[PDB]
Formats: C-alpha cells, structure tokens, sequence
RNA sequence: UAAGGUGAUAUGAACCGUUAUAACCGGCGAUUUCCGAAUGGGGAAACCCAGUGUGUUUCGACACACUAUCAUUAACUGAAUCCAUAGGUUAAUGAGGCGAACCGGGGGAACUGAAACAUCUAAGUACCCCGAGGAAAAGAAAUCAACCGAGAUUCCCCCAG
RNA sequence: AGGGUGACAGCCCCGUACACAAAAAUGCACAUGCUGUGAGCUCGAUGAGUAGGGCGGGACACGUGGUAUCCUGUCUGAAUA
RNA sequence: UUUUGUAUAAUGGGUCAGCGACUUAUAUUCUGUAGCAAGGUUAACCGAAUAGGGGAGCCGAAGGGAAACCGAGUCUUAACUGGGCGUUAAGUUGCAGGGUAUAGACCCGAAACCCGGUGAUCUAGCCAUGGGCAGGUUGAAGGUUGGGUAACACUAACUGGAGGACCGAACCGACUAAUGUUGAAAAAUUAGCGGAUGACUUGUGGCUGGGGGUGAAAGGCCAAUCAAACCGGGAGAUAGCU
RNA sequence: GUUUAUUAAAAACACAGCACUGUGCAAACACGAAAGUGGACGUAUACGGUGUGACGCCUGCCCGGUGCCGGAAGGUUAAUU
RNA sequence: UGAGCCUUGAUGUGUAGGAUAGGUGGGAGGCUUUGAAGUGUGGACGCCAGUCUGCAUGGAGCCGACCUUGAAAUACCACCCUUUAAUGUUUGAUGUUCUAACGUUGACCCGUAAUCCGGGUUGCGGACAGUGUCUGGUGGGUAGUUUGACUGGGGCGGUCU
RNA sequence: GCUUGACUGCGAGCGUGACGGCGCGAGCAGGUGCGAAAGCAGGUCAUAGUGAUCCGGUGGUUCUGAAUGGAAGGGCCAUC
C-alpha cells in the first residue's frame, strides 16, 4: 500500500516521502496517528506541488541572501564612533545592536541576530573583522572602524 | 445479518460439485469482520461490519467518503 | 321521478301520500356502538383497567378529547468526558393492515423420465418469502453484421425441432 | 333483439331502432391561471477497487469442453481516445 | 372375466333407475376426397373483416459426396473391366379418417417421495403451583437406668419411632379364568390378583413438534391402525400390474 | 420399582454398587447456520459418554486382525507457486 | 542466519637477485609530528622461508633510471583477479519482544431505580485465537440408491459368449 | 532353396442372418515373390481364439476453418 509520510517514521523515510507499506500498518497505526496519508493521485499532486513550491521558495531565498552577501562585501569598511579613553581602550563596547544599526543606516538591512563576533564585543580602537550569518550556509565579511569619539 | 455495510456483500447460494458431479446446495459467505475505524473528522472510532474487500474500498476511498454513502442510504453507524 | 307507498319470509296493525319534503332512483353531505392494523396499557377478539386535559342551575362520579410503535424533520433538553456525541421529552408529516390474477426480486423440492440409477430430467416448476404498478420488467449499443450494411426496449410470425 | 301477458303476439304490456337529458360529484382531452422545475448557446468534462486475472460456483440452448460472452463468494488488479 | 381348459366348488354382480371409460390441442405420415398443378400454399399482421391484401416462409420440380465440390450425374480408387446411390414414378394445400409423437392421452386404484401448515385437551418426559393415602403390624439408630469392666467392651429393662418395611380399604395398577366378541363397552363386566410413605398417586396451568419430540427402551407413545402423526398442496406421482 | 394404552409383566428395562474413558471451566457434551441456552449460578470427592449390575469368593492367557492412543526420522501426498 | 549486491582491507617460492618479481597505466618525489626506522611482545595465516596486524617503547628514516629482468618499485594512486573477512540493502527462514488490529464468558464508569446491549476507562491476552474463500484427510451422523437373470417354486450349487 | 501375396484398390455372383452383421468368391487394375514354363500365392487342412456404440489418444490428409489470413476444434483415411 503506497503512502506519503507526514512525520518522520523509522525505517520508512521522511516528511513527504512516498513509500510502500503493509495495509495493516497504515490502517491501524500510521494513518490514525497522522504519521501518513494514502498516496492517491490527488494527494501525490498536492505533495509534488508543495515540493515544487518549497524548491522555488528556497532557491529565491538563496538568490536574495546572496544579493545581501554581495552588498555586505560591497561596503568593505563601516565607521562606528565610540567614546574611548587613553591607550585606545573603549569605556563601553561595540555589540551586535551597534554593528547591525550601523549597516542598516549605511544601506544593507542587517538584523542584530545575523551579526557574529568571535570572542570579544569590541573594546579597542582600530580595525576588526566581523563575519555574518545571512543564511545557514552563505557567509560574508566586513571591516569595522573603531573611531574614537 | 451476514451483510457487508460497505459493499452490500451478503451470503450467496450455489452448489458443491463432487467428482461424480452430484450437486448439493451450499452458501458462499462474505469474509466479514467487525472493525473499529478511526474517524478523524468525528474524533471517534466507528465500528463497521465489513468484508475484507469493503476494507480495501475504505483504504481507497477513505472512511469519510464511505460513511457519506452510509448516510445517503439512511444506514446508521 | 311520482300516484302510489312504510325491504323479505309475511300477513295483520298503526300510518304516510296523490302536482309535490309520500315512496322510489342517482350526486354530495351528516351520523357511523364494540371487536378487528387496533394504535392509552392489558387481554382467552367483540372484554378488563388507566394517565392527562376539560364540562357539571348536582362541579362526588360519569360523559367528551388526546396519549401505540417506527421513520424523516424541527425545537427544547442532555452522560461517561472539557467540547462534542450518545441518550431524553415534545411537535409536524408519513408508514403500518387488507385483497383476485398478472409483474420484478430472495430462496427452492420431490415424485417422475432415463423402461434400474448417481451425471442429466422433472424445473428454476410446486411451494415459502420481499416488493411494486395499472401494468410490471426492459430500454437508446463498450449491440449486431461482414468489408455491404443495420440502428434502443417489448411483443407476434418465420428461420427450425 | 328479447322478455312478459290464462296456449305460439311486429301492432296488449315492458322494451327495441332512432332521438334526447344533469342540480351535483368524477374520469380523459385540449385552452388557461398559479407554485416548484428549467430552455437555448459557448467552452469544458466523459462513471476504478472498475475492466482484466487466479480459485470455487452460477447464468448463457451450450453439462468445461478446443469454449468466447455474462454474474460474483474469495484473493488480486489496468489503460485513460 | 380370466384361461390350455370353467356348470365349475375360480373372479364379479342383492335388484332397479340415473351417471360411469380411446378424448382434446399441436406436430407428422398414410388412405379417401376436393382445389390447383411444375407448381402448390400463405403465417403473423393489415382489413374494405369468413372477402380482399400480405408469398416472410414452407413443401416440390436434383442428385451424389463426410466435405470442398461436381452435377443428370456423382462418389469410390492412381484408374475402374466396374461397383454404391441417383436420373426414366407430380406435387402441394385444405377437409374427413387410420397410426405415431408431445401432452394425464382409455377410465378407476397403490404402498410411497417432496413442500408449506395444524396438533402435547389422548399419551411420554420434564417445569411451576395445589390435593390425597381408612384401619392394623414390625420396632432400626439414638437416649435413660440397672448389671458389668481398672476403664472400655458387653448386657437387661425401658424409652424412642427408622424403612423405595409388613397385612389391608380409598387411590394407582393389570397376573388368571369365565362371560362378552352384529358387545352394555372400537379393550369392558364379574370372581380372584399386585403396589398402597413412595423411584407413590392426582387436579390446574406450562414447555418439548415430525427424520422431530419424548422414551426405567416395548420401535413404546405423540388425539380410537406411528419402522416416520395429521391437514392442505406438487397431484391426474408412477403402476411393463389387476 | 419399570414395560409392549389395545394378545407378551418376563428371565426383559431400571437399580445401588463396580470399571473404563472423556472433561481445567468461555469444560467436555447437547439444542441452535447464529445470537442465546442447557451442563451449572456446578468446578475433577464435579460433570458427560460407555459397559457391567446388591453382596460373597473372584475375574487367568492373547495386541496377529479390527477399533483406539502415542511417535517423529524416512517414503508417498492437496490447494498454492 | 541460506542466497544476490556494495564501500574497503587480505593474498601471489620460472631463474639471473638488495628478494615468496600481481598483470596493466598516471609515473620524480611520497609516507610522517592527525608522530616511521630499530627493539619488546600479543593474535591470526602458513609452502617453519616469512607475510599481515594490535599495543608499548623509540625519535629523524624506510627511499627512484639506480645493474639484473619479457613485465617496477613495499615512494604513491585507479578498474580488479586467484580467494577470504566484515560493515550497508533485497526477499526468504527461525527465534525473542512490542502494541495498535482482533479476543476477553476479569474489575469499574455512564446511558440507567437494567446480571441485555452500546460507548468509555482499566487489567489480562495478542497478531495468537477465531472467522471467510480454497484445499488434503476423516465422516452410516445424515441422505439418495444399487445389490442381475436362467431355474421342474425360490434359495444353495451350477450356468450365461 | 529362394522369399514377404500375412500385397493396396475393387469385385460378377452366392451363402447365412429379424437386424447389426458374419462368410465364400472367380475375375479386373496397380505393384510383388517363387517357377524353365503351364502356373501358384489377398496368410496357416477347414470350422473356436471374441467386444457394438459413445468418449478419448497417435499418425496421415486436393476436406472444413463463425469478419478476413491463420490457428483451435470438426471430418475423412490408418491405428490404439
Ligand atoms: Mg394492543
Ligand atoms: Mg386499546
Ligand atoms: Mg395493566
Ligand atoms: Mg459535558
Ligand atoms: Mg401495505
Ligand atoms: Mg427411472
Ligand atoms: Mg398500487
Ligand atoms: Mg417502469
Ligand atoms: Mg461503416
Ligand atoms: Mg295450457
Ligand atoms: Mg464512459
Ligand atoms: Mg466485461
Ligand atoms: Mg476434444
Ligand atoms: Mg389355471
Ligand atoms: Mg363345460
Ligand atoms: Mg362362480
Ligand atoms: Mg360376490
Ligand atoms: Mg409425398
Ligand atoms: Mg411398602
Ligand atoms: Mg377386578
Ligand atoms: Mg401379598
Ligand atoms: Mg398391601
Ligand atoms: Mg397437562
Ligand atoms: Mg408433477
Ligand atoms: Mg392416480
Ligand atoms: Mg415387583
Ligand atoms: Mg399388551
Ligand atoms: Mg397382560
Ligand atoms: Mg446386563
Ligand atoms: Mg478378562
Ligand atoms: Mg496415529
Ligand atoms: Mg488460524
Ligand atoms: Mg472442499
Ligand atoms: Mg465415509
Ligand atoms: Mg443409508
Ligand atoms: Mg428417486
Ligand atoms: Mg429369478
Ligand atoms: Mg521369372
Ligand atoms: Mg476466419
């Protein structure tokens, strides 16, 4: 009995996978507990339309994220004014809100969450490298100008 | 009675034919089973007296489609 | 429509009527006890016993009406269990039972014939059961034909013992 | 035609041929009112646990036969002008 | 009537009157008869309705061969000196009759088989609820007291009231004989007989249904004949028999 | 005690007693296509089937045949494939 | 765990010899501190010659036209063979367990002043049992029948062309 | 001794049967053996030694072949 899985079920497959199962497994367990649906010609189309709709929506987001990743490298140098004392040590720090709000006013609408700092929160006057999470795999760098106020 | 609630399959009559071709009246009964079907749309189990064939009809059409036929027939469940 | 009438055995009695409520014939109404589907409950048919609502120059008890079951629909209500669903009450509408044959369907003999008998026959007959109509059933080709063509179904005559 | 009348009646009586008749209810036709139903045109759509199959039966004049066709109790199971 | 053969002491009939058994339909062939004749005749139906229409068909004028096929011939065989069947006989449609076929098929008659009903008011077994058993006997267990014993055992008298116990009416049954046998009676009467507190007997009502019941079992009983009840139906079963 | 109501009352049937055998309870068994029921509101000291027939003294030998019970290695063997 | 497949690891005494020469190709540096040589020892194979390999120790090397040899370097890498082991997959077989079909003639709740039924909870079982279709065996329990004629009656014997 | 006449197709005319059948047969055609030849041979001195039909099997076949070409199945001949 051909069925298209709703959840992730052991030994069978994943969500939206078409598998042949024993009628009694589907009838008494998989279908009542909503883990699968019969692979009817109406539902095979409904799940291939959803497979094509998700593939097209994931390709466009990969296209929008790379347009954002090339816009991040385009700036190459962003200036942030911070009150720093003698020897270049900052009184405060340049955090995620500070880096994100500096690039949104510059052009690229980057979020606080998208910013990724290695160890510190920037407490020294000079130049530093700041990496970004635009997507789960796409990554782009910028150089931060710690200008003394 | 030995009637399938889905297909209407009921006992039919025919013959036992021996090697000597002696005909004796017999019956062919449907492969009936009382089965509890989970009806999602009603958040309830519905017990139907069904033949294994009628059970395959429910696998193909779906319980809601089959129960709709029972309502249209006036047949209660 | 009428000069005669009040059915019969069946007289008699007391009466009705004759120009138009005598009678008689036809159409439509009224009344139509009790038993019987029988239906308020019961029951050994023509009987026994109720509930509720109403009446009483007598408002005791009797009279009168309603109250069966099932199906569909609606309103109110309402569990296990939160919702729901089941269940419960009421109302509206329908059914029920009877009866010739023909008709569609579910079951389905045997004697008999085979000069015995089992395959076969009798015969899808007899019978039992369900359902329906003035008819029923069937019916507008996934039909035939034979390279030509026909054009639903039903019935009759041939083909042909 | 036929029946009756004290025996066998065209002309005695009731009829018969023919010609007619309804206040009322009802059947069937058309005409017509009303409630409900929908005509025509264009673009579509075209009946799946089905057809087919294995097993057991039944139906076909046809008794499984070399046996097509139909139905299906049981197990299965397509194509898509 | 049946028989080789019946006065036969074989069958049948008391007598009379009335009734009572070779039919009917459709096929088929033959004879008679009629029409038409190498043709004859239409069926359903139409109808102007016993007319007329309708020739769909059917029989016949051609056969031979399994057939293809050939054809006054053909088949057989490689082929027949031949041989088989044919060619030289008029048919067809009515009407009447003789036979046959399918039908109850000349009439009457089984014992039975199948189907659907009605019956446990008789009787069998059981279920519920009621009733009955005169009179007379026998005298179990147990108990008390006395004797006895170391104690028990044991023993006597009394008490006690068991039992499909005994004798015997009602009641239940039915062993023998006579009578009766077109009875008083489709199972009895009379004289005797067995049980008679029990596995007893009986009233009222209930339940089991026909290949079924019930049976302390005899194939007993299931409404006066039960090795398969009764009634209605298949039904005019069939009857090489009388 | 019972029995052939209506030609047989007996030596026949039954009987207490004995034995074999089945039956773990939704029992075996029996009436029922089934549901339901009896067995039994019982539970192996119980319930069914079969035979024998108080009691006393007893009940020997035979498993080849037929019936039954147990066995799984091999041979043969159905639908199915 | 039988049979097919898949990455990847083992395994090869013609003779000239550093020496138990795997065929054919990319073919001048690989293998290494994600730690070799050399020693100590465990296990497996075996033609007791020696190969593969685990762990410890050690610490700056085993190496190429370098000459043999039909055919080259244990510097390394790719399709594979002689054969063998083990991880992935397919349909079987066998076992263990599970719960969710199905059974419950355990207890409980509700419908419900109900030893039926239904729904619900819970416990016990559980893909067993049971049932449908098919199939082999058994089956006087039931059923329909057969079980000859001749004959100095019939039967027995004998006979039947 | 040599051989396959234990031939194939037919058959005037008879016999014996209720019938189904069974039997005897010279001669004709084709082909054959034996004999120099005339000739003889269609089993065995003769008379027993047998089983109808149906159904089915095998081989052969100018037959049939359900639209048509095939095929299946049927016919015919031989045989079980
Ligand atoms: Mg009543
Ligand atoms: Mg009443
Ligand atoms: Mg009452
Ligand atoms: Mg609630
Ligand atoms: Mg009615
Ligand atoms: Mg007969
Ligand atoms: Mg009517
Ligand atoms: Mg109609
Ligand atoms: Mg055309
Ligand atoms: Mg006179
Ligand atoms: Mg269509
Ligand atoms: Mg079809
Ligand atoms: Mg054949
Ligand atoms: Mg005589
Ligand atoms: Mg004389
Ligand atoms: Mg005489
Ligand atoms: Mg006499
Ligand atoms: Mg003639
Ligand atoms: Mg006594
Ligand atoms: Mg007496
Ligand atoms: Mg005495
Ligand atoms: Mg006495
Ligand atoms: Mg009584
Ligand atoms: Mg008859
Ligand atoms: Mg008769
Ligand atoms: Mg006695
Ligand atoms: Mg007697
Ligand atoms: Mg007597
Ligand atoms: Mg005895
Ligand atoms: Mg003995
Ligand atoms: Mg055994
Ligand atoms: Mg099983
Ligand atoms: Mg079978
Ligand atoms: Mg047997
Ligand atoms: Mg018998
Ligand atoms: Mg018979
Ligand atoms: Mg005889
Ligand atoms: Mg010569
Ligand atoms: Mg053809």
């Amino acid at each position: 009995m051909q069925v298209i899985l709703l959840d992730k079920v052991a030994n069978l497959g994943s969500l939206g996978d078409q598998v042949n199962v024993k009628a009694g497994y589907a009838r008494n367990f998989l279908v009542p507990q909503g883990k699968a649906v019969p692979a009817t010609k109406k539902n095979i189309e409904f799940f291939e339309a959803r497979r094509a709709e998700l593939e097209a929506k994931l390709a466009e987001v990969l296209a929008a994220a790379n347009a954002r990743a090339e816009k991040i490298n385009a700036l190459e140098t962003v200036t942030i004014a911070s009150k720093a004392g003698d020897e270049g040590k900052l009184f405060g720090s340049i955090g995620t809100r500070d880096i994100a709000d500096a690039v949104t006013a510059a052009g690229v609408e980057v979020a606080k969450s998208e910013v990724r700092l290695p160890n510190g929160v920037l407490r020294t006057t000079g130049e530093h490298e700041v990496s970004f999470q635009v997507h789960s795999e796409v990554f782009a760098k910028v150089i931060v100008n710690v200008v003394a106020e | 009675s030995r009637v399938c609630q889905v297909t209407g399959k009921r006992p039919v009559t025919g013959n036992n034919r021996s090697h000597a071709l002696n005909a004796t009246k017999r019956r062919f009964l449907p492969n009936l089973h009382s089965h509890r079907f989970w009806v999602e749309s009603e958040k309830r189990f519905v017990t139907l007296r069904v033949s294994a064939k009628g059970m395959r009809v429910i696998d193909k059409k779906g319980i809601d489609t089959v129960l709709a036929e029972l309502r249209a027939r006036g047949e209660k469940y």
